[PDB]
């Protein structure tokens, strides 16, 4: 759980170049912050996790 | 079928437009591997003019 | 339909060669000045903080060449090579003294 | 002090960077998460080559 | 592993689209060849008026 969160963590930054949100830039495999966090544990394992 | 014809060719054409622009991104110089370091450096690199 | 789906055909394979090219810690930028972002392999902090930073190898070799030890942190660098330039001119006017004195 | 200063060069040369390993596994993470828009993706031409 | 099969599947579905389509235009050809007793035409405009 715990190395899932920081990966899914890790890489969801190297998505989102702070950059300005250009509502036009490319991300790399197209992919978006949001279909990283899908693939993050069952919220009751990541709070479990945190705990 | 002129109209879904037409829906089909679109979707193929926007996602061939995606990947063009995705493969463009992923061959920029700056992003592709340990390039050798440069023997020069670079007049960004304002620590090592210092 | 067929110049389209030509255009699409491999794309999967196409796109996943182009990834494995890429060095990800690139794709990891920051902002010193909230303008101008940069790699933050490229940050001076970060030349000795992986052995597997492009420009390790060089700095580890400057280090050793002015007798720095590779535990400090990389903002010593300037200091120290500063100091030691101050104990070259102590050293020459101790040396033209003590030659006067001779 | 030359037996420490020897034991002390391993140490660091020993610095076990797993760089390697978590490259490994961040493009591993971003690949899955590609895979994953990808099979969408072939799910949306599957129902236009029903139609 | 996954990803070439994902991309096996993908250009299965992009063949069976182009498939599909190059059968569904056979449907609008006028056979111009008299000769050709076999393809019955299916729409009142290939004309049989």
């Amino acid at each position: 759980g715990l190395q899932q969160c920081m990966l899914v963590s890790e890489c969801s930054r190297l998505l989102t170049a702070d950059s300005v949100p250009p509502s036009d830039s490319t991300s790399i495999l197209g992919l978006d912050k949001q279909d990283l966090l899908d693939l993050l544990p069952p919220n009751m394992l990541v709070l479990w996790v945190r705990d | 079928v002129y109209r879904e014809l037409g829906s089909i060719v679109q979707e193929l054409k926007e996602s061939g437009d995606k990947l063009e622009e995705r493969l463009t991104m992923l061959s920029d110089v700056n992003l592709l591997s340990a390039s050798k370091p440069r023997s020069n450096i670079d007049s960004k690199d304002l620590t090592s003019h210092r | 339909i067929i110049q389209e789906s030509q255009r699409l055909q491999d794309s999967i394979q196409k796109e996943v060669k182009h990834f494995s090219a890429i060095c990800l810690p690139a794709l990891l930028k920051v902002s010193t000045d909230g303008f101008n972002l940069l790699p933050s392999r490229e940050l001076s902090i970060n030349r000795m903080s992986n052995t597997h930073a492009p420009y390790y190898g060089i700095f580890k070799g400057i280090y050793e060449s002015v007798r720095l030890p590779l535990y400090k942190a990389p903002e010593s660098v300037l200091s120290h090579v500063a100091d030691m330039k101050k104990q070259l001119f102590f050293l020459r006017s101790q040396l033209s003294s003590r030659s006067e004195a001779i | 002090q030359e037996q420490i200063q020897t034991a002390e060069r391993e140490i660091v040369g020993q610095d076990l960077n797993c760089e390697r390993a978590q490259d490994l596994c961040r493009r591993s993470l971003l690949l899955r998460a590609f895979n994953k828009k990808r099979e969408e993706e072939c799910e949306a031409l599957c129902q236009s080559n029903k139609k | 592993h996954l990803l070439r099969v994902t991309n096996k599947k993908l250009n299965h579905e992009l063949q069976s689209i182009v498939n599909g389509v190059q059968t569904l235009m056979s449907f609008f050809s006028t056979p111009e060849t008299a000769c050709e007793l076999s393809s019955q035409p299916i729409f009142l405009s290939q004309l049989l008026l």
